């Protein structure tokens, strides 16, 4: 309580994700405690402080410029002669998200690929598409909140009982636009070939990289990446457009996370109080070669979502400071 | 849930010595300081001994210090009892105890043990299913079955008591039935008296109408399963 | 080493407070308030029902609660259960870290009204003469609560030598029932002109008569 | 007390304004809040650094 | 513990400088009290970070 000496047990509503199991009898109504307050501190995430992403222009001082190559063919680096000289860049939304960039600047006229060392498969292959889709995580049901004082003016905003029929959170994707969008990626993905390529998944790891992890009102939404390996573009690609898959998928979903593998006072994302839809279009991918795949019989990719980096410089490669 | 179970108790003679061994689940038993307690036939419970979470010291009863020695097993979960100079006295149920939870609390603070060792000093909180140990000095022996003539146990109404003596016998049970265990009515057997002779001795006894006997017949069917005897004997009215 | 003393056993009506009472010393009741009072009821291992006599263990109601007074201890129930029946026994933490444990007190809930018992002597049967042995059983049935004494005699004398009294043990009935055995040769058996038992309930009293008598 | 676990019961004295009785207290002498520790925190002020315009 | 009511005793190595005995009782009898803290608070010197000269 807000007295020193008086103290409240009180009940709400939890995950399984935030927490892990302790003192291990084996199963007889077991303890757990929070999965970073073993390993680090935790506060409050101020929840009147939101987390959406909105359009940044970086400035630049007197003295400097920003020369943006408005060459649609251009790639990351290179030579350019298309020059536009400006003073703030475009304004780019840091959609904080894992394996999939969201609400960027479409790279038009053709789709646009990118890679550190291509005959190194450990580097990221950087894409972005010429034209969106509709992608739907959602938790319809309702959240609730609770204002618990934990002291002299500090409180805590529990996830109180939910009213009616608590329905899991899931996600939908439309697969014909998608399709669409795969049917361009293939074609631009011949560097040299003309058709063989396959699709697997990640190969595991962190939780952030084995799935599609983004930001929701707080909610660290990881929304699955399941649905985009199950296709074969290899021969034929009208044979795999003819299977349209409007993708229901599951989508889990967390309060708390370490941002940047900092593993420190985290923030516990708090209720969002109605119900939670992100839609969002696609822009471009964060794709990876397999180790273990021969030189030119079929290169394997799957998603890969490491460096946060590569989702913000994907508008990046046009401008450059001068 | 936290389980624990006994083993190793047995049949057995004075001057030997014998292997409790109480297995434990359900929670972490690398510092739970057991406690063996014993309860003889006809008597209240006896703690026998008891061991700390390391098994630095340990604690024996007066009477039973030197006959047994405590250990613990960590990486097994398991505790253990070594005997030696049985006597037939220490005949007794023995059950294997746990400790006063694994923290000891005060003001709703709970304190754990150096290395978070789950330590107390307190009640016993969770019993073990108990594993049953006899100390006896005889020899075996089959049973000596003799017919108690029916006496009559109350007077009015005409209400007699037939029974079957069986003495001389080693080691416990003996079972007994009344016609191959078609009567049973007013059957009763008593526990096995340690006789003065090392060996046992008890009753199979069945209360029935005085009018009943010479039309009702009775054969007591005796059988100890130890000594894998077996006999029959008649019951009448005593004509002597 | 001596166990800590209380009444053999007590009983109660359905919902009617009582309090158990047991005795000790200072090395353990009084030197240290690490007092604890356990339960076992027929066919069940011990289960703890004090701990920290102002306080109880896990799976107490309030009815149960404990007091202390010096070298003694109380274990008091209001509201008697059903469940409360058992033995209780009171044990305490010596001064040299060593538990000690109590006498016992079998607690069981009133009901079955008290009877006496159905006392009977059998005489040492032919089959027993010829073997060149004998002996005198006297049986004790239907009676409650489990609590009788008996002893044997002679016709004038009594006779304490070969005695071995069993204890009282539960019918199917609900009462109690024992065999009291008195070990004697054909010749001793044949000399005393009458043996008898005496047994004693509860205040009332019974006893039973036997002597040789040869017939066909 | 300055170690932690210790802790000592000394008298104070305190405004009538500056609390507020809790707990239902119809007639006795129950307990007092503050009036703005529910509401919010509460530090010392710095004795030091006097209040005075300059 | 980590967490907010679980506690635990354990044991380490310390010097006599570090603390005295607590002269409120008789005598020591395994009691003392940092020789600092009642003074002021104490945080520890962040050993990655060494001091040594440069
Ligand atoms: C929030 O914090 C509180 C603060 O403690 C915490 O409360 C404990 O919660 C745990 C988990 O639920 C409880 O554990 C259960 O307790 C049941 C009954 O416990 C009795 O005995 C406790 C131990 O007594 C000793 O310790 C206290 C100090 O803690 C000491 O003073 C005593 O003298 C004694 O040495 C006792 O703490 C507890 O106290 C409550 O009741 C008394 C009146 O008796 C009252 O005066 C107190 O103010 C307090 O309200 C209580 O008396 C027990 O039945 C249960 O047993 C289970 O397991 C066994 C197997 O082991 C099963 O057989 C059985 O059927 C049960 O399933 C278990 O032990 C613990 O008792 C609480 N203690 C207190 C003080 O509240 C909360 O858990 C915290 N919240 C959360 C969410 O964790
Ligand atoms: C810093 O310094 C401190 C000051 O010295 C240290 O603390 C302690 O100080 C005491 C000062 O008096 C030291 O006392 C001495 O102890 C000597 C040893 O006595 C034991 O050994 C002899 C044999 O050499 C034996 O005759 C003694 O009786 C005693 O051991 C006996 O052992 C048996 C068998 O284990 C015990 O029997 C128990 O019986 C029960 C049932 O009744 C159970 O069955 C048990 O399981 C069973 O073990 C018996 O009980 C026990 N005797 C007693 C009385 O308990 C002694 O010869 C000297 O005359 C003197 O009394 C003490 O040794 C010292 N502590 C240590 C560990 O040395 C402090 O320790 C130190 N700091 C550190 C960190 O060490
Ligand atoms: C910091 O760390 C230290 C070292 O580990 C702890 O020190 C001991 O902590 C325990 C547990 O809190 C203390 O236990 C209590 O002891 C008191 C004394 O009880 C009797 O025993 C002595 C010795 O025989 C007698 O001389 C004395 O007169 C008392 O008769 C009592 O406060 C407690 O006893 C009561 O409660 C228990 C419940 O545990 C009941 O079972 C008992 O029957 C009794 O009613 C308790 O036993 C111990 O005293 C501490 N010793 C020392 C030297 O400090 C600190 O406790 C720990 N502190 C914190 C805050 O964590
Ligand atoms: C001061 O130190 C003594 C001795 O502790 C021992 O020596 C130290 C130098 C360290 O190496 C310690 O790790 C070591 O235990 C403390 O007394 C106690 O001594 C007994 C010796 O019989 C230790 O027993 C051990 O217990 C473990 C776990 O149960 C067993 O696996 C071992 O085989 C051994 O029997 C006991 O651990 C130790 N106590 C502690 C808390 O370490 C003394 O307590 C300590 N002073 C204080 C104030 O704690
Ligand atoms: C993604 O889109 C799909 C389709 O639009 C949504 O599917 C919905 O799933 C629920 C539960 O599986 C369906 O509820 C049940 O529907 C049946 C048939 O109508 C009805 O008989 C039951 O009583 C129950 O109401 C729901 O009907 C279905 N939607 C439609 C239009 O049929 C899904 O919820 C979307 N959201 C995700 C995946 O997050
Ligand atoms: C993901 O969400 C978007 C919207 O955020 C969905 O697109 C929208 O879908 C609705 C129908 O569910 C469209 O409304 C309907 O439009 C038709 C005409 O096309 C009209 O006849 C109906 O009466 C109704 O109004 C809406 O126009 C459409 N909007 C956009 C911008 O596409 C999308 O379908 C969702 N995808 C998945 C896989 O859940
Ligand atoms: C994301 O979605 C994918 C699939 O869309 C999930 O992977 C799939 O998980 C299931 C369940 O573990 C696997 O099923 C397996 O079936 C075999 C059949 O014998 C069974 O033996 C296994 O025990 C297992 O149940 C399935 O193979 C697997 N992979 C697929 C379908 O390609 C994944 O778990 C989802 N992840 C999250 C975080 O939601
Ligand atoms: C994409 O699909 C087209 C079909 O629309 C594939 O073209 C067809 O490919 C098959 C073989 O996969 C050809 O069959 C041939 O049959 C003769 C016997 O008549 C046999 O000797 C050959 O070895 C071969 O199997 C078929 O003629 C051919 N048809 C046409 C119109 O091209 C095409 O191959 C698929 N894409 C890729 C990359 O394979
Ligand atoms: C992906 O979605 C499109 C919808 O835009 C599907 O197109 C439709 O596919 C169905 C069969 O799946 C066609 O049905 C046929 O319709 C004719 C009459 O036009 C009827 O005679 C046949 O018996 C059959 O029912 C439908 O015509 C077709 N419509 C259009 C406009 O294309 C497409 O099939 C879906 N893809 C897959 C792989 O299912
Ligand atoms: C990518 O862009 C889309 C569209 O701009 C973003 O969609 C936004 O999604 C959030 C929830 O996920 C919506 O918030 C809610 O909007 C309703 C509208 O009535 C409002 O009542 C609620 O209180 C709540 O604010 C938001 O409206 C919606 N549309 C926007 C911002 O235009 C999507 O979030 C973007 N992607 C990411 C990762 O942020
Ligand atoms: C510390 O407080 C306890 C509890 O008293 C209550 O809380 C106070 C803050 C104040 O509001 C009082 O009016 C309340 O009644 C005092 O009481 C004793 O505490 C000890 C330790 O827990 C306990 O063993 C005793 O049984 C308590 N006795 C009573 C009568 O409550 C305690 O005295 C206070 N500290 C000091 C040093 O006095
Ligand atoms: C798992 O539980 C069982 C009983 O349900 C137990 O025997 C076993 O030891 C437990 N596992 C471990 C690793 O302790
Ligand atoms: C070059 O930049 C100008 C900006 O004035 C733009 O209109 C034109 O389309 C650009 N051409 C190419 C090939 O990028
Ligand atoms: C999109 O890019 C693909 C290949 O990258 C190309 O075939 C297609 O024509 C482009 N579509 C546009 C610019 O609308
Ligand atoms: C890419 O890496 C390969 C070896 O993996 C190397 O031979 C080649 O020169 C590299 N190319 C560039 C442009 O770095
Ligand atoms: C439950 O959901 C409804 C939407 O149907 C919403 O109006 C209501 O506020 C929700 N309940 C809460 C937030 O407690
Ligand atoms: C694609 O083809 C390969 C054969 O090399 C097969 O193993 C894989 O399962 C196919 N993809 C899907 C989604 O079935
Ligand atoms: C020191 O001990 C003596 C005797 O035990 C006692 O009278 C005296 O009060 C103690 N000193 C204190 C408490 O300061």
């Amino acid at each position: 309580t807000e007295l020193r000496d008086k103290n409240r047990k009180v009940y709400s509503l939890f995950y399984k994700l935030d927490v892990v199991q302790i003192n291990n009898g084996n199963n007889s109504s077991n303890l757990y405690r929070l999965i970073n307050c073993n390993t680090s501190a935790l506060t409050q995430a101020c929840p009147k402080v939101t987390f959406e992403p909105i359009p940044i222009r970086y400035c630049a001082p007197a003295g400097y410029a920003i020369l943006k190559c408005n060459d649609k063919e251009f790639n990351g680096t290179g030579l350019c002669k298309n020059v536009s000289t400006v003073q703030c860049t475009h304004g780019i939304r840091p959609v904080v998200s894992t394996q999939l960039l969201l609400n960027g600047s479409l790279a038009e006229g053709k789709v646009m690929i990118r890679s550190e060392n291509i005959t190194n498969n450990v580097k990221n292959i950087i894409v972005q598409l010429n034209e969106t889709v509709t992608i739907n995580c959602t938790r319809p049901n309702n959240n609730t909140r609770k204002s618990v004082r934990i002291g002299p003016g500090q409180t805590f905003y529990a996830t109180g009982d939910i009213i009616g029929d608590i329905r899991q959170a899931h996600c939908n994707v439309s697969g014909s636009q998608w399709n669409r969008a795969l049917h361009q990626v293939v074609g631009q993905l011949r560097e040299y070939w003309n058709t063989t390529i396959i699709f697997k998944n990640s190969s595991g790891g962190d939780l952030e990289i084995t799935t599609h992890s983004f930001n929701c009102g707080g909610e660290f939404f990881y929304c699955n990446t399941s649905g985009l390996f199950n296709s074969n573009w290899t021969h034929n690609d009208t044979a795999s457009m003819k299977p349209n898959d409007t993708i229901t998928l599951p989508c889990r979903i967390k309060q708390i996370i370490n941002m940047w593998q900092r593993v420190g006072q985290a923030i516990y994302a708090p209720p969002i109080q109605g119900v939670i839809r992100c839609e969002s279009n696609i822009t471009g991918l964060i794709l990876t070669r397999d180790g273990g795949g021969n030189i030119n019989e079929s290169q394997i990719f799957r998603p890969g979502g490491g460096d946060m980096r590569d989702n913000w410089r994907s508008e990046l490669y046009k401008y450059k400071v001068v | 849930q936290e389980q624990l179970v006994e083993s190793g108790g047995g049949v057995v003679q004075p001057g030997g010595s014998l292997r409790l061994s109480c297995l434990a689940s359900g929670f972490t038993f690398h510092k739970y300081g057991m406690h063996w307690v014993r309860q003889a036939p006809g008597k209240g419970l006896e703690w026998v001994a008891l061991i700390s979470d390391d098994g630095m010291r340990k604690y024996h009863s007066d009477s039973m210090w030197g006959r047994v020695t405590i250990s613990r097993d960590n990486s097994k979960n398991t505790l253990y009892l070594q005997f030696s100079s049985l006597k037939v006295e220490d005949t007794a149920m023995f059950f294997c105890a746990r400790e006063a939870g694994g923290p000891i609390w005060h003001d709703d603070v709970k304190y754990y043990d150096f290395n978070d060792g789950y330590y107390n000093y307190h009640y016993m909180d969770v019993w073990g299913k108990g594993t049953t140990v006899t100390v006896s000095s005889a020899s075996t022996k089959g049973p000596s079955v003799f017919p108690l003539a029916p006496s009559s146990k109350s007077t009015s109404g005409g209400t007699a008591a037939l029974g079957c003596l069986v003495k001389d016998y080693f080691p416990e049970p003996v079972t007994v039935s009344w016609n191959s265990g078609a009567l049973t009515s007013g059957v009763h057997t008593f526990p096995a008296v340690l006789q003065s002779s090392g060996l046992y001795s008890l009753s199979s006894v069945v209360t029935v109408p005085s009018s009943s006997l010479g039309t009702q017949t009775y054969i007591c069917n005796v059988n100890h399963k130890p000594s894998n005897t077996k006999v029959d004997k008649r019951v009448e009215p005593k004509s002597c | 080493q001596s166990a800590l003393t209380q009444p053999a056993s007590v009983s109660g009506s359905p919902g009617q407070t009582i309090t158990i009472s047991c005795n000790g010393t200072s090395s353990d009741v009084g030197g240290f308030d690490s007092v604890s009072w356990y339960q076992q009821s027929p066919g069940k291992a011990p289960k703890v029902m004090v701990f920290d006599v102002s306080h109880r263990p896990s799976g107490i109601s309030n009815r149960f609660s404990g007091s202390k007074s010096g070298n003694t201890a109380s274990l008091t129930i209001s509201g008697l259960h059903i469940e409360d029946e058992g033995d209780y026994f009171c044990s305490s933490l010596t001064d040299r870290s060593h538990r000690i444990f109590g006498g016992g007190t079998k607690v069981t809930v009133l009901g079955q009204p008290k009877a006496a018992p159905s006392v009977t002597l059998f005489p040492p049967s032919s089959e027993e003469l010829q073997a060149n042995k004998a002996t005198l059983v006297c049986l004790i049935s239907d009676f409650y609560p489990g609590a009788v004494t008996v002893a044997w005699k002679a016709d004038s004398s009594p006779v304490k030598a070969g005695v071995e009294t069993t204890t009282p043990s539960k019918q199917s009935n609900n009462k109690y029932a024992a065999s009291s055995y008195l070990s004697l040769t054909p010749e001793q058996w044949k000399s005393h002109k009458s043996y008898s038992c005496q047994v004693t309930h509860e205040g009332s009293t019974v006893e039973k008569t036997v002597a040789p008598t040869e017939c066909s």
